[PDB]
This record gives structure tokens, C-alpha cells and sequence, in this order.
């Protein structure tokens, strides 16, 4: 094409590449990411206007009409800058008015400028109603610019760089030449009409370049202004225009997004235009589907496992739908264009219904239609001010319409109450069933343990990043020296710096005394450049340590989470697959706000009640984590008050009721707003403390089961409707998880149930949630939503939207980061787009256009000016990104379900190995000795003329600085890290164990005499591990980066021309692809929507594997064989400890140095060694020890009965019998099952049978050469 | 019409203890990989006749 033509002939080249004409060699992968850096940003756009075509869309030019942002902004009490809500009281987004003013040129590139630093000056120092008002608009409104990973101006360049040749078409006969064009695609006409407005000299200025220091903001004309709502717009639609043609959008449904995005920017505020607008696109074609006459298809037949508690799922058929299968549900049309018409845009609305009501019945292109749909809501992250984010949403106190009488409670016993029985509303069951949950754990004899004391002050440093330094606030009641730790160059954050100290003072001096107002929020300072977060002090997360334990077992017995990696694709996605088919019809209750939700008015006055209650039964004189048994003051009998002993385990809750009560201190202190600080007490939990919303979680089953079986069977007015709800139960009929969650109807009338009885139901249960305030945000358009994740008839429904292409939350006004860490984020934004099925030719032609921008780095450092690194192209192919074109055979036969690593490396090195035998044979020189597994042919010269060794080694060197103090010099390192270890180590038992697991292992390192000075993960690696995790979020010096960047180039340079030596003895295993397997599903049932027949390669594998994972024999590891640890130990450095010892023939001491090592006592220690064993053991935890692991891309799959019997160690007939592994299949075929599934994953098509052909030398001797390995490790 | 798989397919799912060092399996198969490279020699027995 002329688009093509315009390119520049390096930048030509990679198009060549991309097309699949070529292979990618490394030069095209230099010559081409130098062309990206050095050229202007502004040259982008102008090869848009090099493509002549013409769709219907118009940008209106009432776009650029912008409001004043002084007009939108002012000062209210505290002195604090905000928004003040111009039409509706939400309005606090970023209004759209003109940044022109605001900035002064620049000095390096006079056509783009920064803030103006006269008010830059004077914000800081006097704090004004007009230059603090600027800078608190000016650094929100480069914050939603710099809410994407990379420029949206070089992500438009990346995808006119693939649509400039087209794919070239393999032999694979199942690819097709895309229907889509660009000169159809008003998403890239909307943006050359914008761009028309952007030029003075036919050159294209783009309105924001954003540095990743923050987005600098282009200066205007003099006749011309520069608004903010335009640089939104362009990376919306540069959002949409890269995922219409990943999705295979038709062009007429562009049109249906993109004049929504031209309405919000023609509104003003245009993230709160687009945020009003949020749930249009799925509820015009997601929640409503299927309400018309015409209706039919197949749909998954998925059983529930009978056995309800084990939440087993197996599909077990198909089901031809038809016109009682259709949902009841009334459609969401109605709702929908009331709110398209507050925007002019009814037009949108009958777009999608004309095209939704062209799909009648479920197949596979009627579920391309709903993803297509659900790609037009905009996945931008809006940022409004972290001040104004607190403000407002975490103002919210709910409205209680049954508040319980003050006539209710008992008298005090200290500072709690109980509940008297006389009052039995819903509060009873929930004052009830929290009592009886603390009853278990003053009963349960799992504390007292020390290590079960250890875990539980592992959890709260390691899970949250922690917010403040609140000892420099509890010096008031005692003297502490309060180190500075200055002397030691680590964060002063709550997780080393707090806890550190801790180990000096007990808590019973410290407890008392705990209430802040600085909790939380910042680093003990009121300025920074941070964002108030939100968890709190470790000490009084350690007076919160009862209410976490009681929610524990509230959850235990109903959500076995398991804690695994693997729960989201295991537990959610089935059940999501089980709901939403034609037998069962479901309502996804959904509780906003449930942070906000729990007060101590009426739910933490009652937990703490009945928890006080709880913790009556058991020893009343018990001290419980260094808090002892206390003095009560009774005053429950009126006329007997009395001094009560309590338990230190109602000792805490004594000062838990206090802390609820005050409420929760949210500091603000975030670095957008010039100098706004105040602190302020909330009845708002943290967000994202999974330890502490699970109390959510432990309310959310426990305020359903009276829902289900107490209320709604009383209150309901449907006679027919009490028959439903007397027999359904949440242990069988609802599913929860934080504050959603699914509910079940009951088999015989679930499907065949009246609309009209369920909207008298959800009545009831909207109408149940103004008892407690909790707003329900119940749906019920006969579609699953249990975690952010969909449904339609059986079919997922990958949010595209959910993912952006472009988009990257950022809660910092910078990024934070030196280069080499957008690599890293390259590698996560390619496989969301593999787990979010897209046309998998085009992402994968996208992300090595995308990647090749994130090979060359360079760093401005005052002593040296100039640096500039350069990754291989086969860098990104060691992380996980497969590659497009090998030279000798086709393109795109390499699948995206390759694995990562060495696994994917073997994978790539077997298909193409023939060729490269062949063609080294000729035109090189044989070798003078001979090689194993290429014989005399050359290869790993011509692997290195390839750069194949180059990419191996630069992807798995390091891309993070590491600190510059070591221990060395004279720094005195152990004042923080060893008081840390006083902490970890509070108990002398615990103690003498770790010291004798190092003590009897380093005997047995040079006793066995297999390793030395190995890494075996010991506690003591725990507080490394720890204040390691501390420095790694600080800014590192230019002396670090320098040396990780000398060591890069060093490393990419050196002559090293050889693999790992696992991967040199994986190329002896030869493995061969038969016949495809047979099948697991009906290939015309839609498994997951997208992977159509035209999407082959995700086509095949959820067809041939299917998308419910299997609980077999393995199960994949859901068991890890230690069921505890102190947090920051990985357990998959741990069974990759002891398996190996188990097939090194090691004596039982081994086993039991590693076990005291990690905390484990010495009666655990024998009794988890003769637990483990090599057959016991499951086939994936076998490959663990040797660094073959199942890849997140696998995770969606049914890989467990296609390892088990597909995957060939030994197919007698075929394979040659050096490669018997007599004596050792027990643990090698593991390694050989999974090489051959490393293999058939990474070959497009069906999924083949996989079958060992030969080992080069003997089976015996591949279990020697890796028992020398496992000697090594 | 030979299709000589049907003698291997009843031979390769003979069962076996892999921890011998003689795979009687193994040996009448190296007797018959090339198959003897062509399969006339049956027919130019029969031509003889």
C-alpha cells in the first residue's frame, strides 16, 4: 500500500517481518527501534494522512468549546483544593478547558511545554486561590494522560506498521486474509479528523507527549487553544482502533463506539460523560441477549459435582436450546436509551439492536457480537483527585432503616456490649453466627504454636506495602531512641521500618496507647510524592489479628479459597460456565460499597459484642500473642457490677471496639493538589486488604443464609415463590466471594420460574439490604458475574474492555521506573490479550511491533551523557512471546500458548531443529569433535549467527537495579534487618529450630557431599527477603543504574554461546506429534466467545482440551505439600527442595534440615518427610524441580488428562528403546509428559498426540546427567 | 493389501517389566525397522512358484 510506501525503509523492513514475507533478523529489530526513538513523535499522525479514505463520521467541531477550569475549581474548608460539582454532585473528574495558559515553553523542545513555574514556585510557598487551584488541575490532568504504558502516539504507529503489508497466508489452511480494512475504520478516521485541527505546517502536534516523568502539554497558537478532552479522546480511540482489529470488529460497530467518545468529548468533564455511559455497551448487548422469538443453538451441559462443599464442576454434554430456554429476564433496552437519549445518542442504541436482533440464536458468531460490543466501552482509567477520591466515595455512610434499639444491648462488660436475645431480627443471626466462630478459636489449639504465631506476623508485612511510621506517634506513653536508620539507606515504610522496632517494646505497652491520627496514609510526613493508601500500623493490625481469625472461619467452612495461584481459573471460571446455562438462571448479587458499609453502628458494635461473647468460653486467664489476661469492668446486672479477669484474646477486643468506634484516620497527602493535608476519621475498611475484606466475605454467605431461609420465606407475598425459596441454601444455592457473588436457583423450578416472581424477590432482597444499608447491585439479565468475569449461555466471555491495550493504572503522578521495566509490562499486556482471545496472528503481529519499541533504553546521567542498550530479538521469545517467522519453514505456526523460559526454548529448537541440521551441514564447517545432539552439523554457531544465545542470556540477566550499599564497606547493615529477625524470631523454640535445620544442613552439604553454599530457603533468607522488598520501590542512585545497565551490554556481548544446562539436556529428548487428539466438547459450542473457527489456534485448544479443568489425580497442584508457611518463603522453592532430595536418594536428616529450616518443628519435620513421597507426589509437582512449570496461558485449559494419557514417555511401537527410562519413570517421565505438552502447545492447529521418538544418549544416561544437576542445585 | 501395522500394533501392547535389559519387544522390531525395504519379495516368492 502508499501506507507502506510512506514508511521508512528500516521501518519498512520490520513491516516486511510482521507480514511474515521474512524472517525477523536482529538487524531489522536495531535499525527499526532506533528509527521509533530518534524520530518526532508528531511524524506518527502524519503517515495517518498518507491513506486516502472515507467512512460516515464526522468530528464535531464543538469539541474545542471548553469550559474554565477556575470556574471548576475553588477552595472549601481545611483550605483544601477541589472540584466543585457543576450539574451533578459527582462531577470530579478532569473538566475540559484549555491547559494553554497554565504552561510555559520548554526548553529543550520549544514546541511542547511543562507548568509554568512562576505558579510552580508560589503554590508551594503561599497558598493561593489561584496558582494552588492551577497546579492542583494541571498535575490531574497530566495524570489522565499518563494513565497508558507507552505514548498512545506510538501505539497508533504500531498498528498502521502492521496493517502496511498484509499477512502473507500460511499453509495452515484454517487462516483467512482479514475482512477488516483500515480504510473502513472510523476509529482511525476520527483521529485524522482531530488531527486536522492539531497542524500549522502540515506536521501534526500532538497535544501531549507524555515523559514518563508525567505528560508534558503542547503550547497553543495564538488564535487557538489546547484542551484537555482531546488527548483523552485520542487515546480512547486509539484503544478502540487497536482493538477493532484485534477483535474483528465490524466497522459499522466502530461507528456505535466512536460517536459516544466524540458526544463525551463534545460534553464537558469528559471522563464523567464517559463514566455515565459505563454500562451502556453491555447492557444493550451482554445483559440482553436472547428476549426474542427465534432462539436456539447449543449450549454446554455442565453438571454441578454432586458433593456440593467440593465446588467440582464437569461438563458433561451439550444442550439444543430452544424458546423455554430463552431468558425470562426482562431486557435491558428500556433503561438503556433513557440514558442514550440524556446524550443525544439513541442513535448508538438502534445501531446494536438492529445488529444484536441479526443474531437469533447462540452460536459462535452471536458471541463475537457480545465481545465486539463489550470492546466499545471505554477500559480508560479515570483519575480524579486522590483528595477528591477520598472525599466523596469514602464519605458514604449507609442509611439503616432497622437500627437496633439502644433498649437491645446489655450492660457494658468494659467497653463492648452483647445483645440481649429479646431482640431477633437480622441482627441476632448476625450477632449469632460471629459468636459461634469465636467459640472455635478459643477452643482451637493452632495458637499457641510458634509458628502459627509466625505466619500470622508474616502476613501483615509481607501482603501490603504499608502506609506510615505511627512510632514516631507512639513515643508519647513510652520512651523509645527511635533509630532514624539513616545508617542504613532502607524505606522508612511500615513494613521494615515499624516492625523492626516492635521487637523491642511489648504489646501490652503499646496497645494501650495505639489511636492515631496519622494511622495511615503517608510516611510519617505530611508531604510527599505518594498517594494515601490504604492499610494501617502492624500494631494495631495486630489488635485487629481476633477479627481477622474469627472471619477466617466463618469462610473456612463455605470458601475454600485454598490459597493457590490458580483459583480464578480453577473455582470462578467453571462456576461462571455452570451459571448462565439454559437449566439454571441466576441473580449476580453484587454489594456496592460494602467498604463503606460496615460501621460501628451497627455492624462492628455487634461483631464485637458477639466475638467478647465468643471468647467468653475457654481459659478466661490466657494471655494470647504477648497481650495478657486484663481486668474487666462488669456492668451488665444493675445491681451486681463487679472487676472481671478477661483473656488477652478479649483483651484485644476491648481495644478493637475502641478503634472501630473513633472510626479509621485517612491521612491525605497525595502530590496532585499543591499542599493539601488533613487527616480524618472514616467507617470506611480498606479496599484491597484480602485479609481484611474477607470479613466482607464472612458477611456476605452469613447475611444471604438469613435472607434465603429466615426473611424473604416470611416476607414475600408469592405463595408460589415461598416454595422456591423454603429448600434453597448457600451451601448449595450461593457462592461468595468478597462483597459479589453468585445466587442459585433450585434445579426442578429454576429456568421455568415467572418474571414476575422474581422481581418480587429481588424487591425483597434490595429492600433487605436497607436493614443493614447495603446498597444491592443486583442484576438480573440471566448472565453469570461472579469476579469481573462473564457469561452467556455457558460461553466466557472475555471482557476486552476489562484489559486496554493502551491503558495502565497509575496511582503516582510518575512512573517511577528506570526503562528496562516496560518489558516486564510488554510480557503482561501480550498474554492478557492470549487470555482475552483476540485474532491471535494480529496480537502476536502487534506485540513484536509493540516489543521492538522496548528494546533500545537510554539513560541521561551528569557524569556520562550518553547510553543506549539494545535487547536481542530473541529476547521476547525466552519470555513467553512466540515468534513470527522462523528461517526454513512457514510463518505462524508457533502458537501463543508457548511456554516461557527453557520449556518454550525446547519447543522452538524441536520443529525447526531439521532444518537447522540441514542448513548447517552445508555452508559451515563441520566440528572437530563431535557434539551430542547435533552430531557433526554446526548449529550452536549458527545459533549464534541468529543472536539465539544472544536473546537467552539478555532476557534472563536482570532489569531492575539492584542497591548500591552492600556489606562490604564499613555500613552498618544490621540495625534494621537484625531487629527484624528479634521480631520473626520472638520465641526461643522457634529459634533453636532454625538454628538446627542450618547446623545439620551445612553438615550435610559437605558430609553428602553433592552442593556448596547452595541456596536453600531458610528463615533467615525471610528478613533478606523482606528488606529487599523495601528497596526495591526506592528511587535507586545513578551509580546502580549505570552498573545494571554496564552489566547488560556485558552480558548481551559476551562470547557465552551455550544454553542453560537443562535446556542442553532437554534437546536430547526428541518428541513427535501424531494424530490430533479426539475431541472434549462440540466444536459448534462456543467454549470461550472469540475463539471462533476464523480465531484457529484459540479455536482448537479449548476445543480439543476444553476450558474446565479436570480435578484428576494431579489436579494441577492445588496441594503444595506444606500447608503453611512464614510469608516470603515460596513453597515452589520448597517442594523443588525436598522432591529433589527424594530422587537424589538423600538420608532423612536432609529432609529434616530443609523442614527446620522454613519453621517446621522437629516432630513436624519427621512427619512431613515420611509424608512426602516420589509417588504420592502429583505429575506437575514433580516437574518443579527441574524449572518446568505450567504457563499462565495454559491456566484457562483442561491440561490435566492430556499430560496424563496423550503426553507419551514411551509409546512402544514408535519410539526407539534407548529412551526406556526404566527405574525412573516415576520421576522422569513427568519431565517427558511436559516436554511433549511443551511442544503440542507451541504448534498451531489441533492438539496433537505428543510421543517421545528418542533420547540422543540413553534415558539412562538424561537421569544421570540430571541427578548431576539436582547434586548442583 | 499389507498394511504392516497390524502386527506391530498386536505386538506393541504385549505387556512388559522395562527393568530387564533384554526387551524381547525391542528385538523382533530391530529385526523388522526396514521392513525389508520393499515388500515384492513376497510376491516374488509366489511368482517363483
Amino acid at each position: 500500500e502508499e501506507l507502506f510506501n510512506a514508511l521508512p525503509q528500516p521501518l519498512q523492513q520490520l513491516s516486511l517481518a510482521l507480514a511474515g514475507e521474512i524472517p525477523l533478523t536482529d538487524h531489522i529489530f536495531e535499525q527499526a527501534a532506533s528509527t521509533w526513538h530518534v524520530q518526532p513523535r508528531s511524524l506518527t499522525y502524519k503517515l495517518l494522512d498518507h491513506i486516502p479514505f472515507a467512512t460516515p463520521v464526522v468530528v464535531p467541531p464543538s469539541i474545542y468549546h471548553s469550559l474554565d477550569w477556575s470556574k471548576c475549581f475553588a477552595v472549601n474548608q481545611d483550605r483544601v483544593e477541589r472540584i466543585p460539582t457543576i450539574d451533578n454532585p459527582d462531577d470530579v473528574y478532569v473538566p475540559n478547558s484549555d491547559i494553554g495558559p497554565l504552561l510555559t515553553s520548554l526548553h529543550t523542545i520549544p514546541d511542547y511545554g511543562f507548568l509554568h513555574p512562576t505558579i510552580e514556585n508560589d503554590a508551594t510557598t503561599l497558598r493561593a486561590e489561584r496558582a494552588r487551584c492551577a497546579s492542583t488541575f494541571y498535575k490531574i490532568a497530566s495524570s489522565q494522560a499518563r494513565q497508558v504504558k507507552l505514548d498512545p502516539i506510538r501505539m497508533l504507529g504500531f498498528l498502521l506498521l502492521v496493517q502496511a503489508r498484509p499477512r502473507v497466508p500460511s499453509g495452515l489452511v484454517t487462516d483467512q486474509p482479514t475482512r477488516r480494512d483500515p480504510t473502513l475504520s472510523p476509529a482511525l478516521h476520527a483521529i485524522w479528523q482531530v488531527m486536522q485541527y492539531y497542524k500549522v505546517a502540515g506536521v501534526y502536534y500532538a497535544p501531549a507527549l507524555v515523559v514518563p516523568s508525567g505528560a508534558i502539554w503542547w503550547i497553543p497558537p495564538p488564535g487557538k487553544r489546547n484542551v484537555v478532552s482531546v488527548q483523552y479522546l485520542l487515546t480512547d480511540l486509539i484503544s478502540l482502533a487497536i482493538l477493532a482489529h484485534m477483535t474483528d470488529m465490524s466497522p459499522t460497530l466502530e461507528l456505535t463506539g466512536v460517536l459516544m467518545y466524540l458526544r463525551a468529548a463534545s460534553s464537558h468533564s469528559y471522563a464523567y460523560t464517559l463514566l455515565q455511559m459505563k454500562s451502556v455497551f453491555p447492557a444493550l448487548s451482554l445483559r440482553s441477549m436472547y428476549r426474542n422469538k427465534g432462539f436456539g443453538g447449543k449450549a454446554p451441559a455442565i453438571e454441578w459435582t454432586e458433593p456440593r462443599s467440593k465446588y467440582k464442576f464437569r461438563w458433561t454434554g451439550v444442550t439444543q436450546l430452544h424458546d423455554g430456554l430463552r431468558p425470562r429476564s426482562p431486557s435491558m433496552d428500556v433503561p438503556t436509551l433513557e440514558t442514550l437519549a440524556k446524550y443525544e445518542l439513541v442513535d448508538i442504541g438502534h445501531t446494536i439492536i438492529r445488529e444484536r436482533n441479526a443474531h437469533p440464536q447462540h452460536n459462535h458468531d452471536s458471541v463475537r457480537f457480545v465481545r465486539d460490543v463489550m470492546a466499545l466501552t471505554s477500559g480508560m482509567y479515570l483519575v480524579r483527585q486522590p483528595t477528591m477520591s477520598v472525599l466523596r466515595e469514602y464519605s458514604q455512610v449507609p442509611d439503616i432503616k432497622d437500627p437496633i434499639p439502644p433498649s437491645a444491648w446489655t450492660g457494658p462488660i468494659g467497653n463492648v456490649r452483647y445483645l440481649l436475645p429479646s431482640v431477633q431480627g437480622p441482627a441476632r443471626h448476625l450477632y449469632d453466627t460471629w459468636r459461634a466462630a469465636a467459640r472455635q478459636i478459643a477452643q482451637d489449639p493452632q495458637w499457641h504454636d510458634p509458628l502459627n504465631q509466625a505466619i500470622m506476623r508474616a502476613q501483615y508485612v509481607t501482603a501490603r506495602g504499608g502506609s506510615s511510621a505511627s512510632l514516631k506517634f507512639a513515643l508519647k506513653v513510652t520512651g523509645i531512641v527511635l533509630p532514624e536508620y539513616d545508617d542504613s539507606k532502607v524505606k522508612k515504610s511500615s513494613k521494615i521500618y515499624q516492625a523492626a522496632q516492635i521487637a523491642r517494646i511489648a504489646f501490652m505497652l503499646l496497645i494501650a496507647a495505639i489511636h492515631a491520627e496519622v494511622t495511615m496514609g503517608i510516611r510519617n510526613q505530611v508531604q510527599r510524592r505518594a498517594r494515601s493508601i490504604m492499610p494501617l500500623n502492624v500494631i494495631q493490625q495486630a489488635i485487629s489479628a481476633p477479627h481477622t481469625l474469627v472471619a477466617n472461619y466463618i469462610n473456612k467452612h463455605m470458601n475454600l479459597s485454598t490459597t493457590s495461584g490458580s483459583v480464578v481459573t480453577d473455582k470462578v471460571i467453571p462456576l461462571i460456565l455452570y451459571a448462565s446455562t439454559p437449566p439454571n438462571t441466576v441473580v449476580n448479587v453484587d454489594i456496592k460499597a460494602c467498604d463503606a458499609s460496615i460501621t460501628y453502628n451497627y455492624f462492628l458494635s455487634v461483631i464485637c459484642g458477639a466475638m467478647h461473647e465468643g471468647f467468653e468460653v475457654g481459659n478466661a486467664d490466657a494471655a494470647f500473642m504477648g497481650v495478657p489476661s486484663t481486668i474487666v469492668s462488669d456492668r451488665r446486672s444493675p445491681v451486681a457490677p463487679y472487676s472481671r479477669p478477661i483473656s488477652g484474646l478479649q483483651t484485644m477486643v476491648q481495644h478493637l471496639a475502641d478503634l472501630y468506634a473513633a472510626g479509621f484516620r485517612y491521612s491525605v497527602s497525595d502530590a496532585f493538589s499543591s499542599g493539601n493535608k488533613f487527616s480524618f476519621p472514616t467507617s470506611t475498611f480498606p479496599s484491597g486488604s484480602t485479609a481484611t475484606s474477607t470479613e466482607h466475605t464472612a458477611n456476605n454467605s452469613t447475611m444471604m443464609e438469613y435472607f434465603l431461609n429466615v426473611h424473604a420465606p416470611s416476607h414475600v407475598k408469592s405463595a408460589s415463590l415461598k416454595r422456591i425459596l423454603t429448600d434453597m441454601t448457600i451451601q448449595r444455592n450461593y457462592v461468595c466471594q468478597g462483597d459479589d457473588g453468585i445466587l442459585l436457583l433450585p434445579h426442578e423450578a429454576a429456568s421455568k420460574i415467572s418474571a414476575d416472581d422474581m422481581n418480587e424477590l429481588l424487591t425483597c432482597l434490595r429492600d433487605y439490604g436497607q436493614l443493614f444499608g447495603w446498597n444491592y447491585d443486583i442484576d438480573w439479565s440471566d448472565t453469570a458475574e461472579y469476579l469481573k468475569l462473564y457469561a452467556l449461555m455457558g460461553c466466557r466471555i472475555p471482557n476486552t474492555s476489562r484489559h486496554p491495550p493502551v491503558g495502565k493504572e497509575y496511582a503516582a503522578p510518575q512512573t517511577d521506573e528506570i526503562w528496562p521495566s516496560l518489558i516486564d509490562i510488554v510480557i503482561g499486556h501480550h498474554l492478557n490479550g492470549v487470555t482475552d482471545v483476540l485474532n491471535w496472528r494480529e496480537w502476536l503481529r502487534f506485540s513484536w511491533a509493540f516489543a521492538c519499541y522496548s528494546s533500545r533504553g537510554g539513560y541521561t546521567n551528569p557524569r556520562g551523557q550518553s547510553f543506549s542498550a539494545q535487547y536481542p530479538w530473541w529476547t521476547f521469545v525466552y519470555l513467553g512471546i512466540p515468534p513470527i517467522l522462523l528461517p526454513g519453514q512457514t510463518p505462524f505456526i508457533h502458537s501463543c500458548y508457548m511456554p516461557p523460559g527453557d520449556q518454550g526454548m525446547f519447543s522452538i529448537l524441536n520443529g525447526w531443529r531439521d532444518w537447522l541440521i540441514s542448513h548447517a551441514s552445508t555452508t559451515l564447517p563441520p566440528l572437530r569433535h563431535n557434539h551430542p545432539v547435533w552430531g557433526l552439523s554446526d548449529v550452536p554457531s549458527l545459533l549464534s549467527q541468529f543472536g539465539v544465545y544472544a536473546g537467552y542470556h539478555a532476557a534472563q540477566h536482570y532489569r531492575r537495579p539492584k542497591p548500591a550499599p552492600e556489606t562490604a564497606s564499613s555500613d552498618s547493615i544490621n540495625q534494621i534487618t537484625s531487629d527484624l529477625t528479634e521480631y520473626l524470631f520472638y520465641d526461643s523454640a522457634l529459634k533453636a529450630r532454625v538454628m538446627k535445620g542450618r547446623y545439620n544442613w551445612e553438615r550435610l552439604s559437605s558430609s553428602l557431599s553433592l552442593n556448596v553454599g547452595s541456596r536453600v530457603p531458610s528463615l533467615f533468607d525471610v528478613p533478606g527477603k523482606w528488606v529487599a522488598a523495601g528497596r526495591d520501590a526506592e528511587k535507586p542512585p545513578p551509580s546502580s543504574v549505570e552498573d545494571m545497565f554496564t552489566s547488560l551490554n556485558r552480558c548481551i556481548r559476551r562470547p557465552t554461546h551455550s544454553f542453560s544446562r537443562l535446556l542442553e539436556l532437554y534437546l536430547r529428548v526428541h518428541v513427535a506429534l501424531g494424530e490430533s487428539i479426539p475431541l472434549a466438547i462440540d466444536p459448534d459450542v462456543p467454549q470461550v466467545a472469540g475463539a471462533d473457527p476464523a480465531n484457529d489456534d484459540h479455536w482448537f485448544k479449548y476445543t480439543c482440551l476444553g476450558d474446565i479443568p479436570s480435578a484428576t489425580r494431579n489436579y494441577f497442584g492445588e496441594s503444595l505439600f506444606v500447608g503453611r508457611v512464614v510469608s516470603g518463603l515460596d513453597v515452589e522453592a520448597v517442594d523443588a527442595t525436598l522432591l529433589r532430595l527424594k530422587i537424589l536418594g538423600a538420608p532423612p536428616e536432609a529432609f529434616i534440615a530443609v523442614l527446620n529450616g522454613i519453621g517446621m518443628s522437629d516432630s513436624e519435620a519427621h512427619q512431613i518427610a515420611g509424608r512426602i513421597s516420589l509417588a504420592n507426589a502429583q505429575l506437575v509437582q514433580i516437574a518443579r524441580v527441574v524449572h518446568l512449570s505450567i504457563p499462565s496461558s495454559w491456566m484457562t485449559l483442561n491440561t490435566g488428562p492430556y499430560i496424563h494419557h496423550h503426553a507419551y514417555d514411551f509409546k512402544p511401537g514408535i519410539t526407539q528403546p534407548s529412551a526406556k527410562s526404566r527405574d525412573k519413570s516415576i520421576w522422569m517421565s513427568p519431565i517427558l509428559k511436559l516436554l511433549c505438552t511443551s511442544y503440542a502447545m507451541t504448534v498451531a492447529g489441533p492438539v496433537r498426540t505428543s510421543i517421545v521418538t528418542e533420547i540422543d544418549g540413553s534415558a539412562a544416561a538424561l537421569s544421570g546427567n540430571l541427578r548431576v544437576w539436582m547434586r548442583d542445585v | 493389501v499389507l498394511d504392516p501395522t497390524v502386527l506391530t500394533n498386536a505386538i506393541t501392547t504385549i505387556s512388559e517389566s522395562t527393568t530387564q535389559t533384554i526387551s524381547p519387544i525391542s528385538e523382533i522390531l530391530r529385526l523388522l525397522q526396514p521392513m525389508g525395504n520393499d515388500y515384492a519379495a513376497f510376491w516374488k516368492c509366489i511368482a517363483s512358484w
